[PDB]
């Protein structure tokens, strides 16, 4: 009845064209075989076609195809001309398409600069809704607004450097060389719990629902209840430091400087599998419930089956340390000290792209994110680069530190659909430590 | 060649 | 076996039951309502010859669907003019013949992808009925890339 209202009321009578004259179901059926680019061009043909092409369900389907889940409702109205009844799904498509475009080629707006952690390293970074959490070897964490750039809180408590953190809207958890974890209220900044049990640095952690698992230089892992503050379980069997950990609520997976990856059932504190094969330290890890993926100093990345413990793929071709990997639906993106990023299909072992070329990173890759369109990579060269995940081609430098080749580095990044946040600094004073936040939203 | 920051040893 | 259809303009067609029953409309009127002959008030002899020709070609084409690539034979079969295509869409809908509807409709969609607004007019006729102001808005609201 959107279309009924608009036809009966704009009154576009006497057109001499094919689709104007069809029943409207059939005109819409025809229009359904078109891609959005075409629908937008059809819409500029005449009033009648415009009204048809603005059909709400036609665009709901187009949105589900790009995985756009909510419609978008605007307001500034106007009543500009005789009345138009916009489709929320259509403006949601268009929103997303302009956002994408803005990341690829939109003028780089000057980013907000959040100065903090003076003269120290930002060792972990978290970004959740409109909150950013930076953690540091100054012993603190700071909570910031991604919207205004203000520092909202400063989480003081640790007597030791912060090196790991997790966040889920308003719960933050930190891990330190002071051998503890801490649980914090982001809004108020109070430390609600302090978790004792480890005796050496809390190097990594992973949070799932109401439990975090921590891994430590002590060679153990502990599983902790976040509400109660109690340590539920203790996972013993590693022989050297645990550098990386994943937890899905059902199995813990840990990777350690003993070259080993272990899979555990936490409830019974038992190691179900020791995954052996890496010929050097394991540094990075991903896990999706079915596959474990482990990055080594071996320069290898191994893919394994949690259920059996069997190596499925040994993915090769990086030349140095794989420092971080992201895994999503059987696509894996790996960042390496060799300055290169690769994209892999972990079902087949295929290396789909290697990100390099004339605008390659000049030094180690420190961090990365990706979605179905882009990879974003950061580096000690002081840039953050945007690449096309489908073609593997460089698109552009999102950030280029002037001090990049004199000490400035990008330690890590987080991105939302709309925003990019970068932790930046230097070991020699050439770049003051800070976060950079860039906005790619569009007006809408 | 270069590895990321890591906590100091004991 | 064979059954009788009566076009809107009074002409009888002898058709193989299994080819005719591709029209859900016909099938229903045949099996559930027992019509003999089956009267088709919305389809004349001309398009009805074409519909039966299409069905006859696809009397085995086990749908299947395959909406993606439009077959070679069908593409030649609709090298036909705009008026006829329009009737074929209407007859496919009336007769409920999903394969014919899909093909014919895709064929029209293809006359749209991916021309500019102006080129879509020169194909479909269409007068630009927008004011200066309206066309500014529509161009702005339906901007691709920039």
């Amino acid at each position: 009845t959107q279309v009924k209202h608009m036809m009966q009321v704009i009154e576009p009578q006497f057109q001499r064209d094919f689709i104007s004259l069809l029943p409207k179901e059939l005109a819409l059926y025809v229009l359904s075989f078109l891609e959005p680019k075409d629908l937008l061009q059809a819409a500029q043909t005449c009033r009648y076609w415009r009204i048809l092409a603005e059909d709400n369900l036609l665009w709901r389907e187009k949105c589900k195809e790009e995985g756009i889940d909510e419609p978008l409702h605007i307001k500034r109205r106007k009543v500009i001309k005789p009345g138009f009844i916009h489709s929320p799904w259509k403006s949601a498509y268009i929103r997303q398409h302009r956002i994408d475009t803005n990341w690829r080629r939109g003028e780089l707006k000057s980013p907000k600069v959040l100065k903090g952690h003076d003269d120290h390293v930002i060792t972990c970074l978290q970004f959740c809704g409109n909150r950013i959490v930076s953690g540091s070897d100054d012993n603190t964490l700071k909570v910031w607004s991604a919207v205004t750039g203000k520092c909202l809180r400063t989480l003081v408590g640790h007597t030791g450097g912060v090196w790991s953190s997790q966040m889920r809207d308003n719960i933050i958890i930190s891990g330190s060389t002071d051998r503890t974890l801490k649980v914090w209220n982001a809004e108020t900044g109070e430390c609600i719990h302090t978790l004792y049990g480890h005796t050496s640095t809390v190097r990594c952690m992973h949070l799932h629902e109401k439990r975090v698992v921590s891994g430590s230089r002590d060679a153990t892992l502990r599983v902790w209840d976040i509400e109660t503050g109690q340590c539920l379980h203790v996972l013993m069997g590693h022989v050297a430091a645990v550098r990386c950990v994943q937890y899905d609520g059902r199995r813990v997976v840990s990777g350690a400087y003993d070259f080993m990856v272990k899979v555990w059932d936490p409830e019974t504190e038992t190691c179900l599998h020791t995954l052996q094969g890496h010929t050097n330290r394991v540094y990075s890890l991903q896990f999706d419930g079915i596959h474990v993926v482990s990055g080594s100093l071996d320069t290898s990345i191994r893919v394994w089956d949690v259920e059996t413990g069997n190596c499925i793929h040994t993915l090769t071709g990086h030349q140095s340390l794989t420092s971080g990997m992201e895994l999503k639906d059987n696509i894996l993106v790996s960042g390496n000290a060799d300055s290169t990023v690769k994209i892999w299909d972990i079902k087949t072992g295929q290396c789909l792209q290697t990100l390099q070329g004339p605008n390659k990173h000049q030094s180690a890759v420190t961090c990365l994110q990706f979605n179905k369109n882009f990879v974003i990579t950061s580096s000690d060269d002081g840039t953050v680069k945007l690449w096309d995940l489908k073609t593997g081609e460089f698109i552009r430098n999102l950030v280029t530190l002037e001090s990049g080749g004199s000490g400035g580095v990008v330690w890590r990044i987080r991105a939302s659909n709309t925003k990019l946040v970068c932790a930046v600094g230097s070991r020699n004073g050439t770049e003051e430590t800070k976060l950079l936040v860039l906005d790619f939203d569009v007006d809408m | 060649p270069e590895v990321p920051p890591t906590p100091p040893g004991s | 076996a064979s059954i009788k259809l009566q076009s809107s303009d009074g002409e009888i067609f002898e058709v193989d039951v299994e080819i005719a029953k591709q029209s859900v409309t016909i099938k229903t009127m045949l099996e559930d309502l027992g019509m003999d002959p089956v009267p088709l008030p919305n389809v004349n002899a001309a398009i009805l010859k074409k519909v039966i020709q299409w069905c006859t070609h696809h009397k085995d084409d086990p749908g299947g669907s395959g909406t993606d690539d439009i077959p070679v034979w069908d593409q030649e079969f609709l090298k036909v003019d705009q008026g006829t295509l329009f009737e074929l869409i209407l007859a496919a809908n009336y007769l409920d013949i999903k394969g014919l509807l899909d093909v014919t409709c895709k064929t029209v969609a293809n006359m749209i992808k991916a021309k500019t607004p102006e080129e879509i007019r020169k194909t479909f006729n269409i007068k630009n009925d927008f004011t200066e102001e309206e066309e500014a808005q529509v161009r702005k609201e339906n901007q691709w890339c920039e």
